[PDB]
Order: structure tokens, then sequence, then C-alpha cells
């Protein structure tokens, strides 16, 4: 439904968030859509990357 | 300020008179603070340094 058409668009708006962080792969220019995630729920969060 | 700069030079060209800026931000600034920065400052008629 818009911009989340591609993986940055979460990112940066992750990074808008009061306490939620998010930080791109450091291995490259990646630019995946998000149409080609993979099937995963309850990833347990807080205190890690 | 940089939002403001920006709409007082979108304020000015369309009313005829064109006007441009350039914008940097702070000190050694990451990927993800340009980006964020980036989406945040989208309109034309502005560069980000």
């Amino acid at each position: 439904g818009g911009a989340y058409d591609y993986t940055n668009a979460i990112i940066t708006d992750i990074n808008q968030l009061p306490d939620f962080e998010a930080k791109l792969s450091p291995f490259g220019d990646k630019n995946l859509e998000s149409s080609k995630l993979d099937k995963i729920e309850n990833a347990n969060i807080k205190d890690k990357a | 300020v940089h939002a403001e700069v920006a709409s007082f030079v979108k304020e000015r060209s369309d009313a005829g008179e064109p006007m441009r800026a350039i914008v940097g931000g702070g000190f050694n600034e990451s990927k993800e603070q340009l980006f964020g920065r980036q989406a945040s400052l989208s309109n034309p008629r502005v560069s980000l340094v």
C-alpha cells in the first residue's frame, strides 16, 4: 500500500520512532522489495540486533 | 530549520522567484541519518550533503 514496496521504507520509518531502532546491512546496496520477505513471526526483540 | 528553509524556498519559487538550497547536518553523520533526513526533506530545489 505504498513506499513499503521497498525494504528501505521500513528502516527509515522505524528510525523515526521514539524508541524502536533499525540499521541496514553493512554488506551492500541490497534495497530488496518487501514482497520477498520470508515467513516469520514473534521474533522476541529488545536487547538484541 | 532545514524543513523551514525548504518551505521558504518553495514559497519564493511558487511565486515566480526561483531559489535553491544546499544543506548538511551535524558532524560525521551515518547512513541511517542521511536516509531518514532525505525522506524528511524530499522536495526538489534542496540538496543534502
